[PDB]
């Protein structure tokens, strides 16, 4: 794990079926407030859905943020935008727990639940990829912050 | 003539104490299926992420015992069990089921091995998690904990891996910092690696291990603690007992916010009661107490004394409830499933001058104790039942 | 808890005894502690 | 050291429990034919009485019964409504129950999973040592 | 500052075909493979005078295609030979230094 | 055992002391 | 990897590997015991005044397994006890019935040979934690002490006494306490305070009924005493003891003390395990005028005959010889039958008390340090069987003594 | 010095959606949070005027997570962990952002049984009546910075809180139940009651 | 109270509990074995010459279980010997009916790893104390040395030399003393004085003619070994060690040593606990070209392979493998067959030669003193099954090799 | 992943047969032109194949070269290295997959 | 008898310590 790594993780079958998935990280911010734009989802690029090794499909950094500002709406992105962002002028040396949900077919409504206990012979898991550059936090534009 | 003259100085009083059939020199031998035994180095997923965990290759039909070795630096910081100390927790889970979960592993680790560990294995413990004093700093050893797993105890109750076909062994462990630890060495990032071992059975057993269901009937652990602002008089804490299956013995202790010191004293391993916080304890059953108030000392050593043989560290309280604790087999355990109100009552020393030889009363300990007392903790090890059916591993209640 | 804490009497050493910290006592010895 | 001359003489004044039947005692004063034993009565009636209370298996099932009667039924009906109108029902059912009578049997996850291909005996092999074959260690020099 | 490697696991597979699939996954198989057997071992090697002899015991099993084997400085991965003051044979090789 | 005589922190000896060699600060009777 | 074990087998193997049967040492074929609980319910004691008080155990269980005696007392002097709270018990003679069956008599004497012999060094570590307080704590520090009477049915539980089988009478022991002012030499002019706190277990119903009706008799070990006058002099004197010794015993142990301390060594210290400070050069048994075995030295039952008799071997002044194979387990292995010989002597030659400053001048194989000279006694201890018989609510000795 | 742990026992009966709780400053109305001189935080927050014990009330809610007193909280039912730890960061946002959709201020936590507890249809419960014990095991921050200096309250890790946090003394939590109201022959009253 | 426990109970109690039937942990079954008395008789030694020495077991019982070997001598110089009684021994080869059916070569190697690796403190404490004098005694002083001689029948008494068994041909013990100034480094040129004591049982008639005429077959373990001549040098060499065994095996032992004293680390005394002064770096076992195991740190044999087997664990320089999972009770439960594995090999990497001291210039892992450069030697010990079968008055091993 | 660690591939049955696998590593090179040799080929220093929980084969560093030494050859063994080594003299901070 | 002592090596004590008197050549630091 770390700024341009990618990472991977099979899900454990400990129940019957999978719904929300909820990513956290851990970040210091490296400026004052207002440097920042929602550093935990630039943070988190893609997120790719095997199952079985079979993709189904994969979401895109900008995805993320164009779904959040395209159909997530009032209470529910401005909470989304304090889920991954300092909204309260926040100043450098800040640290804070971020979430981004992901937003795969079966991470909204439990109606479309991801049978594991009817898929033991495929194995689920999600592929990463984390940004290198991450504004605010490793870099403020182009320059790196020490 | 000596044996001859013992021989003929026979009568009745020794006939009702020997005789007969049985001789201890009939040289008779006991054969068991043949097996073998090898380590596995597996890799461990998720080291410098976050919480890391192991799945349990198949490289063989049961496991007997996980340890994990850890390499790491001696820097004039003098601690205590660093093997132990660099982790935090430790569970281990059938099929995504928790059945063995080890919370505040670095005490339940050095607790459980004071308390069940003779002078030879203790000696080893400590060999094999602690540091040379006689070493050069900057100097570099292996450490191998052995993990306190409830399959690890006897090798009969080994995990019967190839009887659980269908859902895999999962050990899920969370590491501290290595500048944790008060007596931290140095910034040195550990090599962590695991091995296991794996027992090859013969293929006839083998057959009848995987066709025929199996019971074990094993040990549990369990963890709750309560923090306090420990008093300079002797009040007493109520301790509540939220806890279920049946318990051969529990185990509780005031503990401070470092590693291992359980009293006052400020030396490390402490034989002295004189630094014990615990004035007295009474345990009660549905509201009614089970016996007469006794003092932190025969929980300290005399109930330990007759149980295992084994008396810890001043600060550690047993109480048991069966005649052989450390036996594999149940010799008496009390059901948390049936008994309505389980609390036990702990009255705290008061509060006296420091350097620790002047106390004077057993109802007196160091002023020292306001400060570096935060909690009180409570093991209970139960009795549990892993049933593995076709394929299937499950704990029954 | 064994050897941890202190001695009853008569400790034989075959090599040094070496302290860090201070020794608290004083007799007849080495070639120094006499004059 | 009786002489079995004093067997129950011994056994009278010393009062040693019951009679001398069943005990091995020493006879005469030499060869110590230690095998002198007298027989055990037959007739030997326990003592009477009612020292038995109800056994642990008879508590264990009625514990068993409780905890099955009242995962159903409720532990107190509010019957405050007895005669009144024809309200049978609007009696509140009382149901938190003592710990003692609540289960603590966990979920049979084993048995509910029902795996569409049945369990395979896991054998693995390293093959055969064929560098030992006909090389018997059971001939023996003749 | 020596940085950590990057690593990941590249596989080839290869997807037949409906028909075959039934042959391979139905039918028994037996395939005609190779195997590497190695053990370490340390050499006499001597100085000046002599030319030393060293009979070194071998484990081996089964049909065995062939023998090769070589000589090394642990310290240095792949140095087979001696170094010396000749081309491509040292550091600043042909110089003072 | 008797053969590792390293100890940390504490230190005290009721009866007499026998060795060959020495070391330590000084604060000694005589 | 390990498998290669299992394939490259032969005939060599046939006489280490069991059958297709379930001998193997998985597949564990589990042991179950009934429930069952236990107790302790404390003792009152009645006043102690330097004098015998009775221990008398009620029915408030089935059965009794260990009697803790616990001593609450202050240091009154800079002398660092040994066993105080074992030299402040001077005797303990446990009844059943009214009639006395098992003694510990020269109570500290015993108890501190119990604990060299028995314990373990955990186990003994621990004791002395319960019974000894010696950190430079000051004069007057208070501190309770955890004694477990050493009874012959306290080692097992299976032991323990019937007393559910006892419907007609009760079970008791008598302690004294001779004196605080005497030998630990650390009075403050304080009664200590004594409690004793002893364990029930308590059976269900078919194993209470069965146990409480059916006829029991269980072997236990009785513990004999003697003393005579034994001093030494600055030549090799002998000495030839009787042995008043009845009953089977699976060994014997013999002492020489100056009964003024717990000190067997002319070193004035406990736990000396240095020959120069002890008396006994050689020794032998005899019964009947026939002699058991040629001379064998001193030191060799101190620390030879405890390593097949124990595992464990005592300080020097303690001296055992056994005659079974094992003396600490529950199944007699051998054992000499008192009873039938009615002549035991036990023969010691000491050394000369010649020697003094040991650790300079002490001279090379046949002296000891002139301190013997006040040395008074030599104490002998053995355990021999007898039967516990309970039928029809009484119980006692098959064999009077 | 500490990062305190409290055991709260609970006294719930019956199938529930959801437990709730907030961490109450019991002399000011709704003070959930702890109050720094940051802007909209206290009576003259940002001036010289500026007094951390007096919430500039009409703001007394705040989104700012480093005034949060909760650390971390799990829920043990019959002393067995029912889930793993989670930070007090995800009580107030991403249980709620999931289950009811919606914004909850810092200091106002929630964890739910039910996948809809904002609707009235019933969706999944915890049966309170047949758990013997249930605990709230809460871990607080350790409230150490001075709530005075804007520069640390707005610049500080997630572990630490201002020392007027220790002013919520207060403990409110809160069970939404389920029951069954019967009507018959012009009388009622509920089906169940504990 | 207690009570409360017992009635409160349910079916997750039932399903562990026991039943009524007679397993329980109380209701004491007195368990009984044959009469049988045990005698210690001194055993002539015939042969003094100074060099090798023929100890004849005399049939002066029907079993003999132990062998004590008895030696007397005096400290020969300051310095503490470090085991005398047994550096004065150098090998003991048991033979019955003239077949040599054990063999305790370089003798003070095997006991001193045998102490270390299978006793326990009660014992190792006793077997020094008769063995390894270094109290702060003169020079000069004389004392009696009790070791005993581990053979085959001396671990559990059910294994003991049926002599009466033996009609035709006896059993003897060749001992050969090592010169005394050879080795020890602490000795007075005063010849020392050796004697012979062994235990003999004597069983009761019924079982005493039973067991003289019924031909049984004895299992038993055997001692082989193993040595080469071994140096290290400044970089981290490795070396292939054959392995000549045959018969099943529980465990094998390799230690290095500087075969001058007791010594097998760097730091010139005779123990040492800290894995920094023993030159082993890793080592693997391998058998027929492939590896049951890969390559493991030297401190992990010498700690972890013996834990887990037994607790217990040897000073460093002593390095243990298992093949079994219990190599200290009598039941074999796990053994490597050397007949069937043709080519067995110990694959030894040692640590470099680069430091001059432990304490100062010591390198991160895989280095230690310059001091290593003295090792002369690995020797190399393990313990096989055989048959003693004991036939017709006549006995041998039934498998060959 | 890391130097000196261990670490392990499930092999994922994506197909049918596998065949062909390419292990890729990142390095960036802290020295300068010709201070490494195959430095991507010794980083793999025990690289063993199991199936089914037993060892089908094992592989080590110096395997590898001297296999690739002794049976690679032509332009195939030169693109060999292209693969394993830095063969341009590249400089301290270089970075090759 | 474990206690008791019998030193072999160099013993060390990394804190304050005493004795009654003491018996061997001298080469301490301060005096």
């Amino acid at each position: 794990v770390g700024f341009g790594n990618k990472v991977s993780t099979q899900i454990s079958r400990n129940g019957d079926l999978i719904t929300d998935i909820v990513v956290e990280f851990v970040l210091t911010k490296g400026g004052n407030g207002g440097t920042t734009y929602y550093p935990a989802e630039e943070l988190l690029q893609d997120v790719e859905l095997e199952i079985g090794g079979q993709r189904i499909d994969k979401h895109y950094n900008d995805w993320f943020r164009t779904y959040d500002a395209l159909f997530r709406m009032n209470d529910d992105r401005y909470n989304y935008r304090r889920m991954t962002d300092w909204v309260n002028n926040e100043l450098v040396g800040a640290q804070k727990r971020f979430y981004v949900p992901l937003i795969f077919f079966f991470n909204q409504t439990p109606g479309l639940a991801l049978p594991l206990i009817a898929l033991q012979y495929h194995e689920v898991k999600l592929y990463f990829t984390l940004a290198s550059q991450v504004q605010g936090v490793n870099y403020n534009g182009s320059s790196a912050i020490a | 003539s000596g044996g001859v003259v013992q021989l003929i100085s026979y009568g009745a009083q020794d006939v009702y104490i020997s005789g007969g059939p049985k001789t201890i020199f009939k040289s008779y031998v006991k054969k068991v299926n043949n097996f073998a035994i090898d380590s596995v180095k597996i890799p461990i997923n998720g080291m410098g992420n976050g919480n890391p965990s192991v799945l349990i290759p198949r490289n063989g039909d049961l496991i007997k015992s996980i340890r994990l070795e850890i390499t790491l630096k001696k820097g004039t910081g003098q601690s205590f069990y660093p093997a132990e100390q660099l982790i935090s927790y430790l569970a281990l889970k059938i099929g995504g089921n928790i059945i063995q979960k080890i919370d505040d592993f670095s005490n339940f680790c050095r607790i459980r091995n004071e308390l069940f560990m003779d002078p030879d294995e203790r000696h080893t413990d400590y060999r094999v998690n602690n540091f040379s004093s006689s070493d050069v700093v900057g100097s570099v050893k292996y450490f191998f904990l052995d993990l306190p797993l409830f399959f690890s105890k006897d090798t009969s109750v080994a995990l019967p891996l190839i009887a659980l076909q269908y859902h895999d062994i999962e050990l899920d462990f969370r590491f501290n910092d290595v500048s944790t630890i008060q007596g931290v060495d140095a910034s040195y990032t550990p090599t962590i690696e695991m091995y296991i071992d794996y027992v090859y059975l013969e293929q006839q057993e083998r057959i009848k291990l995987v066709e025929k269901p199996l019971f074990y009937n094993i040990e549990q652990c369990n963890f709750y603690r309560k923090d306090i602002t420990f008093p300079a008089l002797s009040s007493t804490f109520k301790l509540d007992i939220p806890f279920n299956n049946p318990s051969r013995f529990l185990v509780w202790y005031f503990n401070t916010d470092s590693f291992g010191i359980y009293n006052t004293s400020g030396l490390y391993f402490n034989s002295n009661d004189a630094a014990a916080p615990l004035e007295s304890a009474v345990m009660l059953l549905n509201g009614t107490e089970r016996f007469k108030s006794r003092e932190g000392m025969y929980f300290n050593c005399v109930q330990p004394q007759q149980a295992l043989g084994r008396s810890p560290s001043s600060g550690i309280y047993m109480y048991a409830f069966g005649e052989d604790v450390a036996n594999a087999t149940s010799k008496g355990a009390l059901d948390m499933s049936r008994v309505n109100e389980l609390s036990l009552q702990l009255t705290t020393k008061n509060a006296t001058a420091a350097n620790v030889y002047t106390v004077y009363n057993p109802q007196e300990t160091l002023a020292s104790s306001t400060s570096t007392y935060k909690g009180i903790t409570l093991f209970s090890t139960n009795w549990n039942v892993l049933q593995v059916r076709s394929g299937l591993g499950a704990v029954m209640f | 808890p064994n050897w941890n804490p202190f001695f009853n009497r008569s400790i034989i050493v075959s090599g040094n005894l070496v302290v860090a910290g201070g020794v608290i006592e004083g007799n007849g010895g080495g070639l120094t502690n006499s004059a | 050291r009786l002489s079995a001359a004093y067997a129950i003489r011994a056994a009278r004044i010393s009062m040693i429990p019951g009679g001398v039947d069943g005990l091995v005692i020493n006879y005469a004063e030499g060869g110590e034919p230690a095998w002198v034993q007298y027989p055990l009565k037959k007739q030997k009636p326990l003592p009477n009485n009612l020292c038995y209370t109800p056994t642990l298996e008879d508590i264990a099932r009625k514990r068993e019964a409780v905890i099955a009667k009242y995962t159903k039924q409720p532990l107190e009906t509010g019957t405050t409504f007895t005669h009144v109108l024809n309200a049978s029902h609007l009696n509140e059912q009382y149901t938190r129950v003592k710990k003692s009578a609540l289960p603590d049997k966990e979920f049979p996850i084993i048995e509910t999973e029902k795996y569409p291909e049945p369990p395979i005996l896991w054998e693995t092999t390293i093959g055969a040592p064929s560098r030992l074959f006909d090389r018997s260690d059971g001939v023996k020099y003749v | 500052g020596a940085a950590q490697p990057t690593m990941s696991v590249w596989v080839d597979y290869i997807f037949l075909d409906t028909q075959e699939r039934t042959r391979f996954a139905q039918l028994p198989h037996e395939y005609l493979i190779e195997q590497l057997q190695f053990t370490g071992s340390e050499t006499a090697t001597p100085s000046a005078t002599t030319q030393a002899s060293q009979n070194i015991r071998l484990n081996f099993n089964h049909p065995t295609k062939y023998l090769a084997w070589n000589f090394n400085n642990p310290t240095n991965y792949g140095q087979y030979t001696a170094l010396a003051n000749i081309p491509g044979a040292c550091s600043g090789a042909g110089t003072a230094a | 055992p008797l053969n590792d005589p390293i100890m940390i922190r504490t230190m005290i000896v009721y009866g007499n002391l026998s060795a060959t060699y020495f070391t330590g600060n000084g604060a000694a009777l005589t | 990897g390990a498998l290669n074990q299992l394939v490259a087998v032969g005939k060599q193997d046939a006489f280490i590997t069991g059958d297709n049967l379930d001998n193997s040492v998985w597949r564990n074929v589990t042991k179950k015991v009934s429930n069952f609980a236990m107790e302790s319910i404390e003792n009152y004691i009645n006043v102690n005044p330097g004098s015998t008080t009775s221990i008398v155990v009620g029915r408030f269980g089935d059965l009794v397994r260990k009697v803790t005696l616990e001593i609450t007392m202050k240091k009154g002097s800079t002398t660092n006890p040994f066993y105080p709270s074992e030299q402040y018990v001077k005797y303990a003679h446990l009844s059943i019935g009214g009639q006395i069956v098992y003694r510990i008599d020269d109570f500290p004497t015993w108890t501190r040979v119990h604990e060299e012999l028995f314990m373990d060094p955990d186990t003994r570590a621990t004791n002395q934690r319960v019974n000894n307080f010696r950190p430079e704590d000051p004069v007057g520090a208070i501190r309770k002490f955890y004694l477990d009477i050493p009874l012959f049915f306290t080692d097992d539980a299976s032991k323990a006494l019937p007393l559910i089988a006892l419907q007609y009478h009760e079970v008791k022991l008598d302690v004294l306490f001779a004196s605080p002012g005497d030998i630990p030499g650390i009075d403050a002019s304080y009664t200590p305070t004594v409690e004793c706190y002893i364990d029930y277990v308590f059976l269900d119903t078919p194993e209470r009924e069965w146990f409480a009706r059916n006829t029991h008799m269980y072997v236990i070990e009785q513990l004999q005493h003697y003393n005579n006058v034994f001093s030494v002099a600055a030549v090799e004197q002998t000495k030839r003891l009787n042995l008043p010794f009845t009953m089977p015993t699976r060994y014997l142990i013999w002492l020489l003390k100056t009964g003024a301390d717990g000190v067997y060594t002319t070193s004035g210290y406990p736990f000396e395990n240095n020959d120069s400070y002890a008396a006994i050069k050689s020794a032998k048994l005899q019964f009947n005028g026939t002699d058991r075995f040629s001379e064998r030295p001193g030191y060799y039952f101190t620390t030879v005959q405890p390593q097949d008799a124990f595992g464990r071997s005592p300080s020097a002044g303690i001296y055992v010889y056994s005659f079974g194979l094992d003396v600490t387990g529950m199944t007699s292995k051998g054992a000499l039958n008192f009873s039938r010989m009615d002549n035991a002597t036990l023969s010691i030659t000491t050394k000369a008390a010649t020697a003094a400053t040991i650790s300079d001048v002490y001279n090379q194989s046949t002296t000891l340090a002139s301190a013997i000279t006040d040395f008074t006694s030599i104490a002998i201890y053995a355990k021999s069987f007898n039967v516990l018989k309970i039928d029809y609510g009484m119980g006692g000795m098959l064999f009077a003594n | 010095t500490t990062q305190a742990s409290q055991n709260i026992r609970l006294n719930f009966n019956h199938p529930t959606k959801y437990l709730a709780w907030n961490f109450n400053n019991p002399t000011n109305y709704g003070q959930y949070t702890a109050l720094a001189n940051i802007p909209g935080a206290c009576s003259g927050a940002g001036t010289a005027a500026a007094t951390v014990t007096t919430p500039d009330y009409g703001n007394t809610g705040t989104y700012n997570e480093q005034l949060a007193v909760l650390d971390s909280a799990k829920i043990q039912l019959n002393g067995q962990d029912r889930f793993a730890t989670r930070k007090g960061s995800y009580f107030n946002k991403v249980q709620p952002y999931q289950s009811i959709g919606g914004v909850t201020p810092a200091g106002v936590y929630l964890y739910s049984f039910a996948l809809k507890p904002a609707g009235r249809q019933p969706s999944g419960t915890c049966n309170f009546s047949r758990i013997d014990n249930a605990t709230l095991s809460l871990t607080y921050k350790t409230c150490s910075i001075d709530a005075t200096s804007p520069a640390a309250v707005l610049g500080n890790t997630e572990t630490v809180t201002a020392n007027t946090a220790t002013l919520l003394t207060a403990l409110n939590i809160y069970a939404k139940n389920y029951n069954v109201l019967r009507i018959m022959s012009g009388m009622g009253g509920l089906a169940y009651a504990n």
